[PDB]
């Protein structure tokens, strides 16, 4: 007679993580408008004919 | 010394009058008993505007404070007619100062 069983396997399964998007909001804008043009408003015309 | 045009010696008119003058009282009253007013035509009045016509040409170059009489009935060429004769009448208190040349010793010289 063989006597009877002593075998088991482990419960086991490895950690690892998959598609986790680097979401940050730490360079989350680029969009920009200019703080008006430059204009001349000093001078008059001295149009006198 | 006192300094005249010397092309109107006839400077004055002059009015005299027998009521004196009132104090409206708020003070102690003096004892008046013979007063002077006077009006005279200068040009000292030209170094008066002289200051007030380069303050209308700065505010003016600069347009500040023009959106305020504009919106409220005007248009800015206005305020250059106004500023044009004001430089005419700065011409005007200049004419009236010119110590005048003499016309007299010119002729024709004599036909023949």
């Amino acid at each position: 007679h063989v006597p009877g069983g002593g075998s088991v396997q482990i419960v086991y399964k490895p950690v690892d993580l998959s598609k986790v998007t680097s979401k940050c909001g730490s360079l989350g804008n680029i969009h920009h408008k200019p703080g008006g043009g430059q204009v001349e408003v000093k001078s008059e015309k001295l149009d006198f004919k | 010394s006192i300094q005249f045009v010397d092309w109107c010696p006839t400077g004055f008119k002059v009015g005299i009058n027998y009521q004196p003058p009132t104090v409206v009282p708020g003070g102690d009253l003096a004892k008046v008993q013979r007063a002077v007013c006077m009006l005279s035509n200068t040009t000292a009045i030209a170094e008066a505007w002289a200051r007030l016509d380069h303050k209308f040409d700065l505010m003016y170059a600069k347009r500040a404070f023009v959106h305020w009489y504009v919106g409220e009935g005007m248009e800015e060429g206005e305020f250059s007619e106004a500023r044009e004769d004001m430089a005419a009448l700065e011409k005007d208190y200049e004419e009236v100062g010119v110590d005048s040349v003499e016309g007299e010793g010119e002729e024709e010289g004599e036909e023949y």
